[PDB]
């Protein structure tokens, strides 16, 4: 089986309260840019626990490594974003020893056209980065 | 210019958004609460418990139930025939909330010692209880096993006419800050 | 109308007269028309224009003509992100003495196919001497990876493929490239490098075996290995041309989490090539 450092725990947490530091401007002037992104709840078995988990963060890394990306958010925040989300893929993907995935990834395709649609607008981005804190919140009851 | 400041923090159990004021000339006199979400595109409900409060605080225990949900809020406040002003706030229970520690007694006897840990009988977030026994530069965390009104964990194997020191509290998560019960301190029986 | 089964890589379709390609989402009450599917000699369908939501469960229908009658074909429900095939990676090399430089990108760039997962991409490589056909198998390489130990003066061959892990998809082989690694640099580059610390202070050291020499030192984001576009190896600033063997810097200069190194000596004139990367983690005490 596959062991996360003991440590890890506190990985999916310093993502969570960077997505966090990351805000910009109050959630409030943008109620009206809001939308139902209909998360896969239904998810949250050991090694599905962990694909879809590998399965997100990859997903939340590509999304928040685009070109767009890095002009809406300071770049601080985005580098250690990025830094704890590849630690935290890389040594999850170490354990390549031995609906699904694709719920999960026509998920995450509505937050890149829901976008494109508001047009990288700043509302926009806040009930993105919000949205995915819903996701990951949820994503990690599972330990 | 003028801003409205929240704690929101699990006091007995009950979740608790207060707030304050800082630079209003003119404070209002009473205040309303409302509160939204961004998962889904709802609109504003107005808490009942503190539409029109004189009060400067609520009590959400029973709106505010879940953990991973973003909760975006506006307080307004009256003071006379008029809105004085309104300002937003959001919250993260996972985040933003503090956990005050439960009410707690000791009793000692010869051999242990017993904490009585005063809940209430009656939602739930992934907290753990701590009870931390201090003696001579010693200080043994315990954590007990899952909240039922009256709760008692037995401290177990201590020595006589030793003196013990208790300390309870809840721990959210490891890297936020942890709030620690006030001292209780007894001499056990020889 | 007889079922034709369809296999797809990548973007396109690949069938196996003139046809003409046609699709209906499930629930199906209506046909679109794919455009450039129409009336084309060719097999396959080219789909990189919407035909968005791979990820949806369509079915597709082909119209096919020979002389003055037309044939019609259906296709068996599916998604096809879940049908699709990794394509032939992209691949560039970049010569070195003793070491080859590996710059792996998806084959037909802005595909819509892979769109997001398209930085979730894991390649493994197969490379071996040209005279002796010896080799080695690399796998789960990020889309840049440099390999190093290799003779001078040697052309070298390999071959690669993409992968993804989660998804489970695995495909097509790039091409064979081969590249002749250029001749012997008198310069080695610095080796055996150490990040440890001082007070507050970094320190980083290094053996040369040439006495007299100034280095010059830099370091890069540790997860930028795995994109593969855009990326500047920044140099860390009071190492700027340090005349000996070890460089120190006090710890601030990096802010949390990891970085890469590697250091490269300079007399001035000719310069050696970069030492192994070393990963470096902030939290390291
Ligand atoms: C590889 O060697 C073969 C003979 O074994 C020769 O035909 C071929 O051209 C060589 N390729 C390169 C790139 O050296």
């Amino acid at each position: 089986g596959c062991d996360l450092p003991q440590n890890h725990g506190l990985l999916s947490r310093n993502t969570l309260v960077l997505l966090h530091q990351m805000r910009r401007i109050s959630p409030f002037l943008c109620l009206k840019d809001r939308r139902d992104f209909r998360f896969p709840q239904e998810m949250v078995q050991k090694a599905h626990v962990m694909s879809v988990l590998h399965e997100m963060l990859q997903q939340i890394f590509s999304l928040f490594h685009t070109e767009r990306s890095s002009a809406a958010w300071q770049m601080t925040l985005l580098d250690q974003l990025h830094t704890g989300l590849h630690q935290q893929l890389q040594h999850l993907e170490t354990c390549l020893l031995q609906s699904p995935a694709l719920t999960l990834r026509r998920y995450f395709q509505g937050i890149r056209v829901y976008l494109k649609e508001k047009k990288y607008s700043d509302c926009a981005w806040e009930v993105v980065r919000m949205e995915i804190m819903k996701s990951l919140f949820l994503s990690t009851n599972m330990q | 210019d003028e801003s409205c400041t929240f704690k929101i923090s699990l006091r007995n159990f009950r979740s608790i958004l207060s707030w304050e004021l800082k630079n209003h000339s003119i404070v209002p006199t009473h205040y309303t609460l409302l509160y939204t979400i961004m998962s889904k595109p709802e609109d504003l409900k107005v808490v009942k418990n503190c539409a029109n409060t004189t009060r400067s605080f609520c009590d959400l225990t029973d709106e505010w139930r879940s953990t991973h949900e973003a909760y975006v809020t506006v307080l307004e406040g009256f003071s006379g025939n008029t809105t004085l002003f309104s300002c937003s706030h959001n919250f993260w229970l996972a985040i933003d909330m503090s956990f005050e520690p439960p009410e707690f007694e000791i009793v000692g006897f010869t051999n242990h010692i017993n904490v009585m840990v005063k809940f209430p009988s009656i939602l739930q977030f992934d907290l753990s209880l701590v009870i931390e026994e201090q003696s001579e530069g010693i200080v043994k965390k315990h954590k007990p096993e899952i909240m039922s009104g009256n709760f008692t964990y037995i401290i177990d194997k201590l020595i006589p006419n030793t003196n013990y020191c208790v300390s309870v509290y809840l721990e959210h998560s490891d890297e936020q800050a942890v709030i620690k019960s006030p001292l209780k301190c007894t001499l056990l029986p020889p | 109308p007889q079922k034709v089964e369809v296999d797809i890589i990548d973007d396109n379709f690949i069938l196996r007269v003139t046809f003409s390609f046609d699709y209906q989402k499930t629930g199906m009450d209506n046909w679109i028309k794919l455009s450039g599917c129409q009336n084309i000699t060719s097999t396959k369908c080219n789909f990189s224009s919407l035909k968005l939501n791979v990820y949806e469960e369509i079915k597709l229908r082909i119209r096919a003509e020979k002389e003055n009658t037309s044939s019609w074909y259906e296709v068996d429900s599916f998604t096809p992100f879940r049908k699709a095939q990794i394509g032939p990676p992209e691949v560039h090399l970049e010569a070195e003495d003793k070491a080859i430089v590996i710059h792996i990108s998806p084959g037909t760039k802005d595909s819509v196919m892979w769109a997001l997962d398209g930085l979730s991409f894991t390649y493994s490589l197969v490379i071996w001497k040209n005279s002796s056909g010896v080799e080695e198998r690399i796998e789960n390489i990020y889309s840049r990876h440099k390999i190093y130990k290799l003779s001078p003066e040697t052309t070298y061959c390999l071959k690669v493929k993409a992968a993804l892990l989660t998804s489970w998809k695995i495909g097509v082989y790039s091409p064979v490239h081969c590249i002749k690694t250029t001749v012997e640099n008198e310069l080695p580059p610095p080796e055996n490098i150490e990040v440890s610390v001082q007070n507050q202070n970094y320190v980083l050291k290094w053996d040369y075996t040439y006495a007299n020499m100034t280095f010059q030192v830099q370091w890069l984001h540790a997860f930028l290995k795995r994109n593969p576009g855009n990326y500047k190896w920044k140099q860390i600033p009071d190492c700027e041309n340090v005349k000996t063997t070890q460089c120190v810097f006090p710890q601030n200069v990096f802010q949390k989490g990891i970085y890469l190194l590697r250091v490269q000596a300079s007399d001035g004139n000719n310069t050696s090539f970069w030492s192994e990367e070393i990963k470096f983690d902030t939290e390291i005490q």
